[PDB]
């Protein structure tokens, strides 16, 4: 039940 | 199901096609035939958001009107995709006119920075508004929800694709309305694309596996964007987006059992991994998800018109409030006497 909570940031080429 | 009430409907679905038709020649005009101002022109006030390539809060001197600038540093748009990106932004921008995007007012450039001064909305993001009431009634996400459907409608109608739905992007107006800002992502396009981009817990599996997709990762999002409004946190969750994309392309989603039946079965239509199957990819396409039984109470014309009470309305001080925005590191603006990347910028 743990995940992020605040503002999530965009990817714009990589996935990891 | 219908008894009448069909030929309402249908009459309906022949006036959506009527106003596509006209916004799609209105669109192309701006789209074929796009320097409205300088820095000096404005005053800074505060950060109002900030990423890796801000938005400012700036007041125009002449005119004492308040406007959200977004600065991107022309070096740092690169980071490669960024710079494709940034055209595609001011380009769309300001070509598309629909009632929950936000409206483009002037554009420039400079020696070191892109400019886009956009009309200041002073309600916040839903993000924020979200994460302290915790989650959002389903009338209340219904709401919204009808918003983004009516404006992916618009969207995809010209060709466009969105790529970047989420709270953070969603800012509710004075009257308690949704406007859509930041089109970092959104691309023309006619069939596939296959840029690997978005936020995380709203990538499509299609993205995600490195597939070429299309429109229909916008109604995914959608459904990611629904469930965290009526949830209080997104379908796939996790600490590291390496875990969030596993849970993405399981095609497994468990739901708060607070959830109504009607909202289950949209969201398991929206949240599908196999594209013959999703929801705004079928044959009647966006018809599908406004015919849905959880939008029954939905008037699609009346949102339009904006004629719908709204959940509720964000309160306002006066112009130039940023009371409704939390606060942000305030890191110098600075301009070099050396023009920086001027003919990977020529178009903008
Ligand atoms: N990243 C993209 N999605 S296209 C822009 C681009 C720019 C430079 C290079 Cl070397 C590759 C791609
Ligand atoms: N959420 C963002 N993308 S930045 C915050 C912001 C952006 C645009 C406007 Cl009109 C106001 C505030």
């Amino acid at each position: 039940a743990a995940g992020r909570t605040g503002r999530r940031q965009a990817i714009h080429d990589i996935l990891v | 199901h219908m008894g009448a009430a069909a030929a309402k409907k249908g009459s309906e679905q022949e006036s959506v096609k009527e106003f596509l038709a006209k916004a799609k020649e209105e669109f192309l005009k701006k789209w074929e035939s796009p320097n409205t101002a300088q820095l000096d022109h404005f005053d800074r006030i505060k950060t109002l958001g900030t990423g890796s390539f801000r938005v400012m809060l700036v007041k125009h001197k002449e005119t004492g009107n308040h406007y959200a600038m977004k600065i991107l540093d022309k070096q740092k748009v690169v980071k490669l995709k960024q710079i494709e990106h940034t055209l595609n932004e001011k380009r769309i921008l300001q070509a598309v006119n629909f009632p929950f995007l936000v409206k483009l007012e002037f554009s420039f450039k400079d020696n070191s920075n892109l400019y886009m001064v956009m009309e200041y909305v002073p309600g916040g993001e839903m993000f924020s508004h979200l994460r302290r009431i915790g989650r959002f009634s389903e009338p209340h996400a219904r709401f919204y929800a009808a918003q983004i459907v009516l404006t992916f409608e618009y969207l995809h109608s010209l060709d466009l694709i969105y790529r970047d739905l989420k709270p953070e992007n969603l800012l509710i107006d004075q009257q308690g309305y949704i406007q859509v800002t930041d089109f970092g992502f959104a691309k023309r396009v006619k069939g596939r694309t296959w840029t690997l981009c978005g936020t995380p817990e709203y990538l499509a599996p299609e993205i995600i596996l490195s597939k070429g997709y299309n429109k229909a990762v916008d109604w995914w999002a959608l459904g990611v964007l629904i469930y965290e409004m009526a949830a209080g946190y997104p379908p796939f969750f996790a600490d590291q987006p390496i875990q969030i994309y596993e849970k993405i392309v399981s095609g497994k989603v468990r739901f708060p059992s607070h959830f109504s039946s009607d909202l289950k079965d949209l969201l398991r239509n929206l949240l599908q991994v196999d594209l013959t199957k999703r929801f705004g990819n079928l044959k009647n396409g966006v018809n599908d998800i406004k015919n849905h039984k959880w939008f029954a109470t939905t008037d699609w014309i009346a949102i339009y018109q904006r004629k719908v009470e709204a959940p509720f309305i964000p309160k306002f001080k006066g112009p130039g409030d940023t009371s409704n925005f939390d606060d942000y590191e305030e890191e110098e603006i600075r301009v070099s006497i050396n023009e920086k990347c001027g003919k990977e910028f020529t178009e903008f």
